């Protein structure tokens, strides 16, 4: 097996060309054929190239698609880009048996101008605590593109488990907001010395972090 | 064109079964590999089952062997998926899709039904408990402070909030909600306020849940 | 300063024009063995006196000296025997040097080191990786062909034309061989790497590929799978579900990067010629100079008798024993080199044929055969020679057999039916080479006599003068869409008036004579007076042959005719129905990299709509890989204009190929030559 590691996501200004990478993490790039797809928010998706570079009846001549044997890897190129075009895109491959998807890649045409996000954790309230639960909670605004990734540590251990993040979404003027919640027991809480709050956007990392012993 | 139909989603309790339909027309259905892709709500697109043209030759991803089964019915140009042992990280969209390919074993989805919704979750209905997310003991009372309500543990969707009966609205936003691990659902309010206002102007989030009949008023106070 | 390498220019762009390999898409150094290329090697400082470098190469995953499949070899005075590097220079630290390889290397991808002794010490270093293969214009080499337009013609080209149809109408499809083709070259390798043979004992296969009668046995056994390993499901049902009509292929392309990205698994569906399309893909590929061979009236032969049988009741029904005893036309190909294992009068054309498969025999192809020894009779010689004679020279056997009292009887045995216009594209142009005279000798002569008596020996009873002689003819046209008429004419030649009654069916076939369906029966009794001729009409609508007609456009036409006592006679025939025409029109000059509005126009003749149609068109150096085009449904006798471009890459004349298919129609084909300016 394999897996297809696509960039989180991609930004252009409109009439412009993006490419949008796929890279294969084991066997060669070039062994299976690559699709890929685009999907808008609410639809199914939809095919936008086939056998690593051929277009669908219907795909505009703008869409293209490559295979680069150095980097073990393909590329969707979309040139002259238009609004239309913002979506998420994934490349798709196979081994005799499995299909295998990248994870997507969010394709931002900028329409406005980039944004970095504000961050605010709040710890675990009073109320919850004397409910015998805790919720971190890491609220991101205020930011643009639309693109997030969110990593969470407690002390010196990133976490997953009891982790759950919305995907970003438009705040009413016109910029992205996204939340992410850290479910822990109230004796989790207060046996860490802190928690923090990662958020990356445009390859920028900002930290929050709150502590069981300080005001915050 | 080609048409693929799904049905047979819904909600559905951890450990019962389901059984997904997909009826396809608009081209030869024998001629191709069917499969079940699904995507579960904010994420990527995970490949579930394929059955190639003559059912002869089935392959499951990793996280649903022993438990869900791919046929098709050439008589009625119908694609199935038995889902037994259910979990709720099997919540999801599932897509029907029609491989792209005619006399090779490669795989690629050309045409992709709209999808039938299947949520796994052993809850009733139940109104959320509400908590507050107070404003920082640190913020410039020259700058801005964030506060909020977190809408806690509560089925099915959705809910709605207001602050102040609907009276503020400058700097509100209500993020969609995420489906826990428990099949129960939480979101949160934030609004951006003046330092200033802290500890003199009221902030109370209004948090509606139809499905419940309930209306939940939580007060929001800064924090020592 | 402990001497090393620094870079090698490998000089790629040079070396393949000298190779005659410039014409592949890649940026691969691809080499012809036997020959020498010419790198630059930059070093750290100039040779010291104490020091050594060897280069070393190596082919396959167990490289052996003794087995010439790995080589190591100093700067030296050079060599015939073997691989040699010669210092051309010394210019500062930069080494020009001239590598060759051994005209008996086996061929491949090779890997290159070279392993420097300084200081008592010793270094090694990989230098990169080649391509070698068979070199045809060198002297000594086996693959050796010495005519400049011929070696163009086949190994050069990479538009093809394959001759099919029937004895009655011989017509042509075109087809992309496409070797240069990106990819293609590395796919025609990986054949050698799939095989039985390589999995089994890789050391021995590889230092086998310096001999092409090895490769071009291994790859022939590879194109038509009989496992889950070869490149082509064969399918001669005419029922194609789960894959493509075998007549929808337009080349090789499509077929080998199938088979490759699908994890080497068979692309369904293939009959013989998309067999020797493929063939021919690899064997020019991989430098063996090659072309496609096409015989009417094949016969498969495996008992070696010389002798097909086909059995016919006395109802005019053609049985399925022997239906496919003799293909209207069977396609092979043959390869160019000289056959060590057989003397030098034996070298020259060798038929490799991917098609027959007889699994109890251990036969996944046939050949090489040499043509030279066919047309003599010497099937003794290896390989594959006792059916391969029989393809061009059986005798037909035509028995009767009735189901009802359960007798056979043996009704006439025919010679000179089998074997016929043997067709190859002529160089340099679509025009058709008749080379039945490679084959054989002459229809009829002592020499082709005393062939098949030679060969012979190496492996009621009564004969009737029947009153009636009978002969089917076509009137009119004969067009998918249109209804068939034929005229069986019956002719009296005996001294008295005779009655003869006449059944008479028709069979929907696939080429090679597998049955489909009845569409058609017809009974008639007749008196004939001396001399009289008589003309019974056969009519087959459309309704009544459209359900069950193949993409071959074929049906069989029996008539059992019968006189009281006298043998019956069988009169029969294999029509072939046209296609409705397409037509390509390329509407501006063709140019490289610039764009080419071309227009297909196709009318349905049908008074029914055709549904899911799709134009499919390729062409090296006109299109990279192949357009799939989705038409809209034509309703009855409507019209159809789809314009599309091509955007060439080439210069010079090539070949566009165009499929269009619908419900009605499975492979509409029409090809266009176009000159494309620089």
């Amino acid at each position: 097996n394999f897996m297809l590691t696509q960039p989180h996501s991609v930004s252009e200004s409109p009439g412009k060309t993006v490419t949008i990478s796929c890279t294969r993490s084991s066997g060669s790039i070039d062994s299976n054929y690559v699709q890929w797809y685009q999907q808008r928010p609410g639809s199914a998706p939809t095919i936008v190239i086939h056998e690593d570079n051929q277009r669908p009846s219907g795909v505009p001549d703008r869409f293209s698609g490559s295979i680069d044997t150095s980097s073990n890897s393909a590329s969707l190129t979309i040139s002259g880009l238009k609004t239309e075009d913002e979506a998420d895109y994934y490349c798709q491959s196979y081994d005799p048996s499995n299909v295998v998807f990248g994870g997507g890649t969010k394709l931002t045409v900028l329409g406005q101008p980039k944004a970095a996000p504000s961050v605010t954790l709040f710890p675990p309230s009073s109320e919850e605590l004397q409910a015998n639960k805790a919720t971190l909670v890491c609220l991101i605004s205020d930011f643009y593109p639309g693109a997030v990734t969110v990593a969470w540590k407690a002390d010196s251990s990133p976490v997953k488990a009891g982790v759950e993040t919305t995907t970003p979404s438009k705040q009413s003027n016109n910029k992205y907001a996204a939340s992410s919640y850290l479910s822990l027991t109230p004796e989790q809480w207060k046996s860490h010395r802190s928690y923090s709050c990662q958020v990356t956007h445009e390859g920028s990392t900002v930290e929050k972090t709150v502590a069981p012993t300080e005001c915050s | 064109e080609v048409q693929l139909v799904e049905s047979g989603g819904g909600l559905v309790q951890p450990g019962r079964s389901l059984r997904l339909s997909c009826t396809a027309s608009g081209f030869t259905f024998d001629d191709y590999a069917m499969h079940w892709v699904r995507q579960a709500p904010g994420k990527g697109l995970e490949w579930v089952s394929r059955i190639s043209w003559n059912s002869r030759s089935i392959a499951y991803a990793d996280s649903v062997k022993g438990r869900f089964t791919i046929s098709r019915d050439s008589a009625k140009n119908s694609l199935y998926l038995q889902m037994n042992s259910l979990r709720t990280e099997d919540t999801a969209l599932y897509y029907c899709a029609k491989d792209h390919y005619l006399g090779s074993d490669s795989y690629g989805m050309d045409v992709w039904g709209q999808g039938t919704t299947v949520t796994v979750s052993s809850a009733s209905t139940k109104g959320p408990s509400v908590f507050p997310l107070a404003p920082s003991s640190k913020s410039t009372s020259g700058g801005t402070a964030a506060l909020g309500c977190l809408v806690k543990d509560y089925f099915p969707e959705p809910v709605t909030v207001s602050w102040n009966s609907g009276a503020l609205t400058s700097g509100v936003h209500t993020f969609p909600a995420v489906l826990q691990s428990s099949g129960l659902y939480s979101l949160s309010s934030v609004v951006t306020v003046p330092s200033s206002s802290l500890g003199t102007q009221t902030y109370i989030c209004n948090v509606n849940h139809k499905p419940s009949n309930t209306k939940v008023d939580k007060r929001v106070e800064p924090k020592s | 300063a402990a001497l090393g390498v620094q870079s090698i220019n490998w000089q790629t762009a040079f070396n393949r024009q000298a190779h005659h390999t410039d014409k592949f898409s890649s940026q691969e150094l691809i080499l012809r063995r036997g020959q020498n290329f010419q790198v630059l090697m930059i070093m750290n400082k100039g040779l010291g006196s104490n020091e050594r470098l060897e280069f070393i190469v190596s082919t396959g995953p167990y490289p052996s000296e003794s087995a010439m499949t790995k080589a190591v070899f100093p700067l030296s005075n050079g060599s015939s025997g073997g691989w040699s590097a010669v210092l051309q220079a010394s210019n500062g630290n930069t080494l020009t040097i001239s590598i060759s390889s051994p005209a008996s290397a086996p061929i491949g991808r090779y890997t290159m080191a070279l392993q420097i002794f300084s200081q008592g010490g010793i270094s090694s270093v990989k230098l990169g990786t080649f391509i070698l293969l068979f070199n045809p214009w060198l002297n000594v080499d086996s693959v050796f062909m010495g005519n400049h337009a011929e070696r163009e013609e086949y190994v050069q080209e990479d538009a093809g034309i394959i001759f099919v149809g029937s004895t009655n109408r011989i017509g042509m499809i075109g087809w992309n061989f496409g070797q240069f083709e990106e990819d293609i070259l590395s796919i025609c390798l990986s054949i050698l790497d799939r095989s039985l043979n390589f999995r089994r004992d890789a050391a021995t296969d590889v230092a086998s590929r310096n001999d092409p009668k090895y490769v071009g046995r291994v790859l022939s056994a590879m194109i038509n799978s009989n496992d889950d390993n070869g490149v082509l499901a064969g399918n001669w049902s005419g029922t194609y579900t789960g894959g493509r009509d075998p007549r929808s292929w337009n080349g090789s392309v499509e077929i080998l990067k199938n088979w490759k990205k699908s994890g080497f698994s068979p692309v369904r569906y293939g009959q013989c010629w998309v067999f020797a399309g493929t063939l021919n893909t690899a064997l020019r590929s991989l430098g063996i100079p090659s072309r496609v061979i096409t015989n009417f009236n094949s016969a498969h032969d495996t008992d070696r008798n010389l002798s097909v049988d086909v059995y016919y009741d006395p109802m005019g029904n053609p049985l399925d024993k022997g239906s496919d005893s003799v293909w209207n036309f069977h396609v092979w190909n043959e390869g160019w080199f000289v056959r060590s294992d057989l003397g030098p009068s034996y070298g020259g054309w060798q038929v490799l044929d991917a098609t027959p498969q007889e699994r109890s025999q251990g036969v996944f192809q046939c050949g090489p055969a040499s043509v030279i020894g066919v047309r003599e009779g010497d099937v003794q010689l290896n390989f594959d020679m006792p059916f391969i004679f029989a393809e061009v020279n059986a005798d037909r056997i035509t028995w009767l057999y009735d189901n009802t009292t359960g007798k056979q009887w043996k009704n006439s045995v025919n010679s000179h039916t089998i074997g016929r216009y043997i067709s190859t594209k002529a160089v340099g142009s679509n025009a058709r080479m008749d080379v039945t005279d490679k084959y054989k000798y002459p229809e009829g002569s002592d020499q082709e006599r005393q062939v098949f008596q030679k060969a012979l020996g190496k492996l009621e009873t009564e004969e009737q003068e029947p009153s009636i002689i009978g002969k089917l003819k076509v009137a009119g046209m004969l067009a998918v869409g249109k209804e068939v008429n034929l005229v069986l004419l019956l002719k009296n030649l005996s001294r008295d008036t005779k009655t003869v009654t006449v059944n008479m069916t028709a069979w929907t076939i696939i080429y090679n004579g597998t049955l489909v369906h009845e569409v058609w029966k017809d009974s008639a009794t007749m008196s004939l007076d001396p001399e009289e001729e008589a003309e019974h009409p056969i009519k087959i609508s459309y309704a009544q042959y459209e359900k069950y007609l193949k993409s071959d456009n074929m049906i069989r036409i029996t008539a059992v005719c019968k006189v009281p006592d006298e043998s019956e006679v069988v009169v029969e025939r294999d029509i072939i129905l046209d296609n409705p025409t397409l037509t390509l029109e390329v509407l501006n000059e063709a140019r490289v990299r610039k764009p080419v509005n071309v227009q297909m126009l196709f009318s349905n003749p049908l008074d029914e709509p055709v549904r899911d149609c799709v134009l499919m068109v390729e062409g090296s150096g006109l299109l990279l890989g192949n357009l799939k085009i989705d038409v809209p449904t034509l309703g009855p006798k409507e019209g159809s204009r789809v314009r599309f471009d091509i955007l060439p890459s080439r210069s010079g004349t090539k070949q566009l190929l165009a499929d269009f298919s619908c419900n009605k129609f499975p492979a509409i084909k029409a090809m266009l030559s176009i000159d494309v300016a620089e």
